[PDB]
RNA sequence: GGCGGCCGUAGCGCGGUGGUCCCACCUGACCCCAUGCCGAACUCAGAAGUGAAACGCCGUAGCGCCGAUGGUAGUGUGGGGUCUCCCCAUGCGAGAGUAGGAACUGCC
RNA sequence: CAGUGUCUGGUGGGUAGUUUGACUGGGGCGGUCUCCUCCUAAAGAGUAACGGAGGAGCACGAAGGUUGGCUAAUCCUGGCAUCAGGAGGUUAGUGCAAUGGCAUAAGCCAGCUUGACUGCGAGCGUGACGGCGCGAGCAGGUGCGAAAGCAGGUCAUAGUGAUCCGGUGGUCUGAAUGGAAGGGCCAUCGUCAACGGAAAAGGUACUCCGGGGAUAACAGGCUGAUACCGCCCAAGAGUUCAUAUCGACGGCGGUGUUUGGCACCUCGAUGUCGGCUCAUCACAUCCUGGGGCUGAAGUAGGUCCCAAGGGUAUGGCUGUUC
RNA sequence: GCCCCGGUAAACGGCGGCCGUAACUAUAACGGUCCUAAGGUAGCGAAAUUCCUUGUCGGGUAAGUUCCGACCUGCACGAAU
RNA sequence: UCAAACCGGGAGAUAGCUGGUUCUCCCCGAAAGCUAUUUAGGUAGCGCCUCGUGAAUCAUCUCCGGGGGUAGAGCACUGUUUCGGCAAGGGGGUCGACUUCCAACCCGAUGCAAACUGCGAAUACCGGAGAUGUUAUCACGGGAGACACACGGCGGGUGUAACGUCCGUCGUGAAGAGGGAAACAACCCAGACCGCAGCUAAGGUCCCAAAGUCAUGGUUAAGUGGGAAACGAUGUGGGAAGGCCCAGACAGCCAGGAUGUUGGCUUAGAAGCAGCCAUCAUUUAAAGAAAGCGUAAUAGCUCACUGGUCGAGUCGGCCUGCGCGGAAGAUGUACGGGGCUAAACCAUGCACCGAAGCUGCGGCAGCGACGUUAUGCGUUGUUGGGUAGGGGAGCGUUCUGUA
RNA sequence: GCGGAUUUAGCUCAGUUGGGAGAGCGCCAGACUGAAGAUCUGGAGGUCCUGUGUUCGAUCCACAGAAUUCGCACCA
RNA sequence: GCGGAUUUAGCUCAGUUGGGAGAGCGCCAGACUGAAGAUCUGGAGGUCCUGUGUUCGAUCCACAGAAUUCGCACCA
């Protein structure tokens, strides 16, 4: 899917934002995943709203990743219409290698259970990473 | 009147030039090539462009630009046979 | 190509250096006038000869009108028919016209060249 | 300052210092000559005053550009397996990184 | 008047022919057939589709040429018009759809001036093919410039079109001569923009024949967005209490009974729906039976699994199927 | 002969939309406002001629997109089409 | 017989419409573009079969001298978009300071692109020289087929979609044997004269079946031997890393696990355990105002923590191999069968059967070379599959010559 | 393209005596009516297609150009 | 779903030389009338569908969205 963004029509908005956490200093952790896919903006929600909703002990909680890959969908017959801008929004591109969500903490985890609640709602193995 | 709906070029058709002038053999003072119109400056061999170089050779005759900046569009200094 | 910051400034000819010949840079200052006859490749000086030297000879008035210019015309050109030239092109950067640099270049001839 | 050589690593910014030899500024426009409206331009003349803009030297490498020593990803090319996919052989190696040059050289 | 013969102009269904092209997610409706300039064309070249974006059918003596001076947008400061200073390769502007080029400039301002000359060749368009165009010489001569040099119109690539006939500029031409009417070579201008080009519109269930899947309306097949069902997470409702019925947002699947439907299979044709009647071969079920969850205290219910063993036997309106 | 004007619709025909008053609600009824001149009062009308329409009320029947009566703004019904 | 008579007559009407179109053998052996044509399932000049003539030296598989800029990459037009820092503007709350919010700019980390870039291939490709080749390339002219390729898979582009239009890769139908894959257009290997001998390839090699129940090593045990998925699993094996370990712990077993306090608030009620905030103090070896189950609320039952006993491997965690849960339907069920712990499967290897393959003995064709008048012979290089189609040989046959 | 007609103050038009530019309507005002209407009276409003030429002077002559309209021609 | 038209001050509508927002009616008021009526005069009344883009400046250009209306498509 060759990459996209805009430079056409205006779609839907973010159901992302609250990036959350303090950013006064900037750290080097992360929950690294291991393979590529292209993750929509509502699971990437449903995914950082799970850590954010269990790491209320504390915060410095941040995501590097963001969706800005468009894709259209087409509903109906066909013949007139390239495509619109529906349910699926935006979409991030992850690396097999890329780090989506760091909270920058020292050895005292207590996000490993967030970052297990969040895991299990985006399609990928993902593993935690303390470096 | 104005233009507008940003965007590269605006799609023609097929691309009209040619490479003649063997610049090895017989050469009249002319055109040697074919890819833009207007430019003058070389009057002999000087095949003169960026990147790992150009060149030509061998053919006595007074004055011979080039097409324009292309295949070497920069002017050297005078270059014949060996002993026309 | 662009535009050199020479060609810009207009004060060189590449027209002349089509040729493969000489030419005849005419320098002027409110005190005095010099002539010079450079090649390609340079500034090679083959010959040259101020206002000033004109004084070896017997020059009294100033050494900065019309007359004058002339007289060095001869002078850069005498010495360069010494040298083994015959022909050169005139090359006055920026300057109007019938001023010290004509009577300059109509004594060049004058000599030979 | 004069006078040469090599002659695009001398693009472009920036610092120190020196010669009343030299040179722009500056100064003055009686005249040659000249500005459609303005000696500003143009052109001519004298040199009170500096170096605040040349030049001679000389100190930074920013950035452009031209070379050199080291190498992962990427990639050329031909066989292997494997659900997709990936691997191997072989020629190189993103781009990052370590350095070279801000003139060089003769004479008065 | 007439009768009438002949001819001309107008009116003239009263009479007769689909002749009126194509593409096309069947066809039709809606959109497209000349030409220029990105992407698509996948680094030459060349390359399609009702492929996504946008235009040309003209305008102009000057937006031509040369020279002098000058250099712009835009932003900041003092007074959005103006003026003075500073920053500013330039994002300005340059006739036109864009790319490319340009600043002591092909840009702007001012002045001057006007090469859009004549004649004849060589070269350029894989692969032969005309008109036309362009780059580059020669011979003789117009403009401007000191000169080199610059022009064959406007920076380059869209603004165009035959034959016949007519109107316009030198000559040639018909028993024999004069006076006229007529007949060609080269070039320019006038129309065809459904624009390589006809002078001008329409129905067709009585149909026939020669062919073709290169033509649809059904059944099968693929897909499944729609449709049906399930799962994951779970807000929230539930007096309190997510998880004990219900269950949003979002995410992940199965079936293909529904529907829309990408035309390789059959239209050299497996005549259409439903019902009816008759023969043959199976299971994702309501009660009863055996079970799971329970908003299952008990009772009574809700939902789900299993099961055919038996039984599903009837009317009124409409041809109608649900 | 025709352009000219006029007559003629038992000539081919055309008769859309809106507001107010007024009702528990919707419609009909009346006037105007606009468009294209009028916009429909006799009868009778969704009728074999109205889509929407198995239109609305109702008879009748256990129930009837059938039928009959009425209302009826009359998509594309209406005068010897 | 009529939306139009019959018979014959000028019709063996005109058609870009269908069908039709019959002997043997030998050689070679397709394509689906352009300009114009009353032309588009038609020709001519041309992309492609074949034959004759003419000219002349390359060409391209290579190398060398140029032009393009896509994939990818980077980071880029534009239009979105993540965070922090700094400066300027506007609005609101209190002080002309600051705090909060919004828009634009710059930098660093983050990064974005169907219409970009500091950099940057492969690659195709114009012109001129070579190993190879020496007469190929190339120049001319004649006679043709011809400008209706499609399908499956993968990646697409347009497309709101139908047994597509239109590109790309590959592969076949084409022009392919033989052969295995159970059967099979394309998967693997490998290419047809005759008769014959040997040895190999496909594949197979325990038996039917012709060939070793062959060698070394290992796995699975499932008979898996082949559909299978999002999801779950102390089934089992292997590896790395943290903590606690024999001066009685980490886990078992025994007994505690308390006092103010039913903490405050809230709540119909909540007294560790709905929710809202705290979470101290007490006795002290331990006991959190309490991590779970449970009650309408209590009660009750565990855990945390400590002692005794038990006396030893235990606990949290990361990765990898294989299988598994997610899987119900049709008159008798299994890999070709028998059947095999390998007569499976996986990682290798060896010997054979097994092709009209390869090699050898007796009998060919086309093209080119040498010698030649020769297309007759001799020798030499290549040797021999074929639809449509092109070229060539041939014999059966009738009648009339001359012998 | 060819030929005819037409091209006067906002609108519709008269005006060939070459030497007055005018009428109706419209617009404004006055008179009248209680007032408004309609008469009626008054005023304003004209590059009389454009240029040039002919004459002393032309809307009203000649020539050239343009507009509008009609007939015709063309509309491969 | 597809395409066409329409979407200006209360109502009905004109308005493309892009640079004036206007007409009729209605509403309020003035005038007049004893007064009310009707003229007549005056004023108020307009995000000229919405956003954005383009230009020195757009109701009057381009793009996107919304509404109304019509044709077509769908409707076990």
């Amino acid at each position: 899917q060759p990459k996209r963004t805009k430079f056409r029509k205006m779609h839907k908005g973010r159901n992302r934002g609250l990036a959350q956490g303090t950013d006064v200093s900037f750290g080097s952790f992360g929950l690294k995943a291991v393979g590529r896919g292209r993750l929509t903006a509502r699971q990437i929600e449903a995914a950082r709203r799970a850590m954010t909703r269990a790491v209320k002990r504390q915060g410095k909680i941040w995501i590097r990743v963001f969706p800005d890959k468009p894709i259209t969908e087409k509903p109906l017959a066909v013949r007139m219409g390239k495509g619109k801008g529906n349910v699926e929004y935006w979409v991030a591109l992850i690396q097999p290698g890329k780090v989506l969500y760091e909270m920058d903490g020292v050895p005292e985890e207590l996000a490993r259970e967030a970052f297990k609640l969040a895991a299990a709602k985006l399609p990928i193995k993902t593993t935690f990473v303390t470096k | 009147a104005h233009k507008k709906a940003g965007g590269s070029t605006r799609n023609g058709r097929d691309s009209e030039a040619k490479r003649l002038g063997v610049k090895r053999f017989g050469g009249e003072s002319v055109l040697a090539g074919s890819i833009i119109v207007r430019q003058r400056g070389t009057k002999f061999h000087a095949g003169a462009n960026v990147g790992c170089g150009r060149d030509h050779t061998l053919f006595a005759k007074a004055d011979g630009k080039v097409k324009f900046e292309v295949k070497g569009p920069k002017n050297r200094k005078f270059i014949s046979i060996e002993a026309e | 190509k662009k535009s050199a910051r020479i060609r810009r400034a207009t004060r060189a000819r590449r027209k002349l250096q089509e040729l493969g010949a000489t030419r005849l840079v005419v320098h002027r200052t409110p005190r005095h006038i010099y002539a010079q006859v450079i090649a390609p490749n340079g500034s090679e000086v083959l010959v040259a000869a101020s206002t000033v030297e004109k004084a070896i000879a017997e020059q009294l008035k100033y050494t900065g009108n019309k007359d004058a210019a002339a007289a060095v015309g001869k002078a850069v050109a005498e010495r360069a028919l010494e040298k083994g030239i015959k022909d050169v092109s005139f090359d006055r950067s920026g300057f109007q016209y019938h001023g010290r640099v004509q009577a300059l270049a109509d004594a060049a001839r004058e000599a030979g060249l």
